[PDB]
């Protein structure tokens, strides 16, 4: 709802409800954001396409 | 998907008449015509009727002609045939079905289609002797392991058998029908579980004859 | 042929005859049947064939 | 993009010397630098650690392209910079960048035996161009309009 | 860590580069750290490079997040001196036919 897939792996506090889940498609939505302690990822369009796959 | 249900299943005592009536729903009757197949216990697949989507053509089987009809109603979606004068070779399973035909038996709107809709009913069983229908009688037999039930004694042939009220699908052997010099019919039902299951685990066989009422339950184990 | 015969609904290809006896108007089944056959097997292979694609 | 469009800003470059400038890149017969960048050097034997923060409040993206520069060698560095190695941070709310300079001899080329490595940042509306250095930077002077245009590139001899 | 397993592992961690010097110093009571994450197949040097940054939720600081594949029987080795943002543990990661989509459909 809220969080991009990358929230979800690094376990954003309110990205919870996705801990240990599986998932065929992800539906990321624009309004998702992130509220926590800020960071930035090297290649990050090739982590979240690998942790997709 | 479509859904139908189909009535008018039994026996019918010699030189008398049948009545099946197969009324399905989900699609749209008024366009398809249907046809009606038999096929007779053991093997063999004979047509016997077709039935437009109008009633403007109804074609027969040389087979049954002159003795049978087909009828349809499209305000209660309902398809449904007649035959009289029925012998031991008209004893048979009987299809309500969309099978592939020449095209004006079908609407104008379904000429042509990608899907060429389809579909075939359950048999509706009609049996012809002398009506005596009776109950069944089941015996359990027993001594790598091997047990089973056996049934016997009973006319009307939609016997179903199930398993400690249905659990066991494995190794299920059920047998075909057996006919004799009688008029009675046997099947028996077994399963082979290694010689390991004794004391593990006990069972339960089960005989639902429907035509004739009878639901009953006996255990499996040796003498 | 000039025009088309509106008047023939149960099938495509017909004869028109007018003989003493009155005139009349039958369509051809045959030739409608092979010409629909050939269109339903181009539509099956057309339609409802689609392959996936994951990622 | 299609466009050179540039506009100077006013960073606050306090306690250092800007324009500089060198003997290969000749302008009109006096010694010259890159028009769009600005060579930032010591003041007074002391390069103070640069913190400068440049806003973005228009209503589209901002180019700033800047570098570092890597000298020849060592005493080249202190005498630029009255210190031993620079680290430069490029940084805004959604990016950032850490360049090193390393020390060491080049071919010379046009007789100079160093290097200038270049760098690009965009900023969104909104954003904050944050620069943190302290030596070896090569500052730039404005920003770049940036635009979805349909212009490209080719490379020909023909007339 | 070792992997004895059937499947590969995906580790993920990362490197926190503090805005100040003295914000580095109370955290890990030295100058500047050297993060070498490694395995008999890979390995990988991150540096913290100290710095402000623009702030974002008051926090003038940053996080840089780096992942790690460790195959069957391989053996992940973490070396650190400070600024590590270890990991807790290690994701399965399958040959899957999943994917995701960017929409704001419902
Ligand atoms: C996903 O994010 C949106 C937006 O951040 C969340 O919407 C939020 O919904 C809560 C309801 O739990 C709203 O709370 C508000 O509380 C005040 C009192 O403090 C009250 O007066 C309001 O009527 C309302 O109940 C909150 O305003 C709203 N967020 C925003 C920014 O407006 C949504 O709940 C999130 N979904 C999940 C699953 O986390
Ligand atoms: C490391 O070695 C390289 C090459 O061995 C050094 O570069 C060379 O330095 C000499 C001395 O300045 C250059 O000679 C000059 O050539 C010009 C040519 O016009 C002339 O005007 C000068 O009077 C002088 O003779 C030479 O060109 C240059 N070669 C290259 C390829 O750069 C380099 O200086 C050494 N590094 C250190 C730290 O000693
Ligand atoms: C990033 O920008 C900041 C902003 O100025 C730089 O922090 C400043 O760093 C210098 C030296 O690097 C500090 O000066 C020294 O401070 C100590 C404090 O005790 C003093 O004893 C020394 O004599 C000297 O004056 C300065 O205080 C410090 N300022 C702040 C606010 O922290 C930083 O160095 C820059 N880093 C990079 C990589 O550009
Ligand atoms: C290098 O310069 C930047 C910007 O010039 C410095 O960041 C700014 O630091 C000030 C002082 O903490 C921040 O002000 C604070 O704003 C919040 C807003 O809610 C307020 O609660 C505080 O009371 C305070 O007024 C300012 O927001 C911040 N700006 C940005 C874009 O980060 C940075 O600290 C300087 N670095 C060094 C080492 O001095
Ligand atoms: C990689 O991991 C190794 C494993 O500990 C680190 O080696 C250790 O490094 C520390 C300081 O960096 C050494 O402590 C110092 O040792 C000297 C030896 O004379 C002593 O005089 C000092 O007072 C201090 O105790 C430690 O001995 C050393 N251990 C080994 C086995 O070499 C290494 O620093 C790590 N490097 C990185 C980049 O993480
Ligand atoms: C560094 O050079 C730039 C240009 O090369 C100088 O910019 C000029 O600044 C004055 C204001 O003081 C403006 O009126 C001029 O229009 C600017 N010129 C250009 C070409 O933009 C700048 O003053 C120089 N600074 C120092 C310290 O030498």
């Amino acid at each position: 709802e809220n969080c991009t897939l990358i929230d979800a792996l690094l376990g954003d506090p309110q990205c919870d409800g996705f801990q240990n889940k599986k998932w065929d498609l992800f539906v990321e939505r624009s309004k998702a954001y992130s509220n926590c302690y800020p960071y930035d990822v090297p290649d990050y369009a090739s982590l979240r396409s690998l942790v997709a796959s | 998907q479509v859904q139908l249900l189909e009535s008018g299943g039994g026996v019918v005592q010699p030189g008398r008449s049948l009545r099946l009536s197969c009324a399905a729903s989900g699609f749209t009757f008024s366009n398809y015509g249907m046809h009606w197949v038999r096929q007779a216990p053991g093997k063999g697949l004979e047509w016997v009727a077709i039935i437009s989507f109008d009633g403007s053509k109804k074609y027969y089987a040389n087979s049954v002609k002159g003795r049978s009809t087909i009828s349809r109603d499209n305000s209660k979606n309902t398809l449904s045939l007649q035959m009289n004068s029925l012998g031991p070779e008209d004893t048979a399973l009987y299809y309500c079905a969309k099978l592939p035909s020449p095209y004006y038996f079908d609407s104008r709107f379904v000429w042509v289609a990608a899907s060429a809709f389809h579909f075939w009913g359950q048999g509706i069983l009609v049996t012809v002797s002398s009506a005596s229908t009776k109950g069944p009688s089941v015996f359990p037999l027993a001594p790598t392991a091997a047990l089973g039930c056996l049934v016997k004694d009973y006319f009307p042939e939609p016997v179903t058998v199930s398993w400690n009220s249905g659990a066991l699908t494995s190794g299920v052997h059920t047998f075909p029908a057996v006919l004799q010099s009688s008029g009675l019919y046997s099947l028996s039902s077994v399963v082979t579980v290694p010689s390991s299951s004794l004391g593990t685990q006990t069972y339960i066989c089960n005989v639902n004859h429907k035509p004739s009422n009878t639901k009953v339950d006996k255990r499996v184990e040796p003498k | 042929i000039e025009n088309g015969w509106e008047g023939m609904v149960d099938g495509w290809y017909g004869f028109r005859h007018q003989n003493s006896e009155g005139r009349g108007q039958a369509a051809d089944l045959k030739s409608t049947q092979a010409a629909i056959d050939q269109i339903n097997g181009k539509l099956n292979r057309l339609i409802g064939k689609t392959n996936e694609k994951f990622h | 993009s299609g466009t050179l469009e540039f506009n100077n800003e006013s960073f606050n470059w306090t306690g250092v010397t800007q324009n500089g400038t060198s003997s290969a890149c000749i302008r009109r017969s006096n010694n010259s630098f890159f028009s769009r960048l600005n060579w930032l050097t010591h003041l007074n034997f002391k390069y103070p650690a640069l913190n400068v923060t440049m806003p973005n409040n228009e209503q589209f993206d901002k180019l700033y392209i800047w570098g570092v520069h890597h000298p020849g060698t060592d005493k080249d560095q202190i005498f630029l910079y009255a210190q031993s190695s620079g680290r430069i941070t490029v940084s805004t709310k959604r990016s950032q960048q850490a360049v090193i300079p390393n020390i060491g001899s080049r071919p010379r080329i046009r007789n100079i035996p160093s290097r200038i490595s270049i760098y690009w940042t965009i900023v969104k509306p909104g954003d904050i161009l944050l620069i943190n250095s302290t030596g070896n930077l090569i500052a730039p002077r404005g920003y770049f309009k940036i635009r979805s245009g349909k212009s490209s590139i080719m490379r020909s001899d023909a007339p």
